[PDB]
């Protein structure tokens, strides 16, 4: 699927990856969590959360 | 102002 940083994103942790807003995301994995998705971006892969992204099958 | 972000792991 594909995934849209709506916002600016500075990871928090190990976990998680950065984005600024505009990056398209490679939607990976997605555990139906419903504040955050596991996407691609800049060579690593990592959480991002849902209220600064929009998904579009 | 961007949102206020999820807390992780549910």
């Amino acid at each position: 699927m594909e995934a849209i940083a709506k916002y600016d994103f500075k990871a928090t942790a190990d976990d998680e990856l950065s984005f600024k807003r505009g990056d398209i995301l490679k939607v990976l994995n997605e555990e139906c969590d419903q504040n955050w998705y596991k996407a691609e971006l800049n060579g690593k892969d990592g959480f991002i959360p849902k209220n600064y992204i929009e998904m579009k099958p | 102002v961007p949102p206020p972000v999820p807390p992780r792991r549910r």
